[PDB]
C-alpha cells in the first residue's frame, strides 16, 4: 500500500483461537495461548476461516 | 550410666536411578474422566 | 525486567494455600497459615496449581 499510514488492524473472532491440530491441553499451551513461566501469554495459535466443512 | 563419648559426621540417602523418559516424551496431554469408561475410535481411512 | 522499577504484583488464590501434602492439621501450623508462639502469622504455605497433571 501507498498510502499515509501503513498500519492496519484486523479483528479476529474467538472461536479461531484453538490448539492446532486440536490436540489436548499441554502445561505451556492451554486452549491455543501460549504461556510462559509466569501466567503472562508469550504467542497465540491462530486457525485458519474455512467457511466450507471441507 | 555410660561414659563413652560419640560424633556423627555424615548421613546419607543411598537412591536409585529412575527417570520417567517414556511418560516425559509422548504422554505429553492428560485427560482425567469422572465417567466409568473410555472410548477411542478408529476410522479406515481408505478411498478408492 | 529492564523497566524503571522492578516491583511486581500478584493475586493468590485462596485454594492454593493449604496444609502440606494435605497433613493434618496441628497447633502452630494451621490450615497452611503458620502462627508463631502469639497469635501472630509469620509464613503462607501456598501451593502450585496445574489442573491436568504434571
Amino acid at each position: 500500500s501507498s498510502r499515509l499510514f501503513r498500519t492496519q488492524f484486523r479483528m479476529v473472532s474467538p472461536k479461531r483461537i484453538s490448539n492446532p491440530n486440536n490436540t489436548g491441553d499441554s502445561r505451556n499451551c492451554r486452549a491455543g495461548v501460549q504461556i510462559n513461566d509466569s501466567g503472562a501469554a508469550l504467542g497465540y495459535y491462530v486457525s485458519e476461516d474455512g467457511y466450507p466443512g471441507w | 550410666s555410660m561414659y563413652t563419648t560419640a560424633q556423627l559426621l555424615a548421613a546419607n540417602e543411598q537412591k536409585f536411578k529412575f527417570d520417567p523418559l517414556f511418560l516425559r516424551l509422548f504422554f505429553r496431554e492428560s485427560y482425567p474422566f469422572t465417567t466409568e469408561k473410555v472410548y477411542l475410535s478408529q476410522i479406515p481411512g481408505l478411498v478408492n
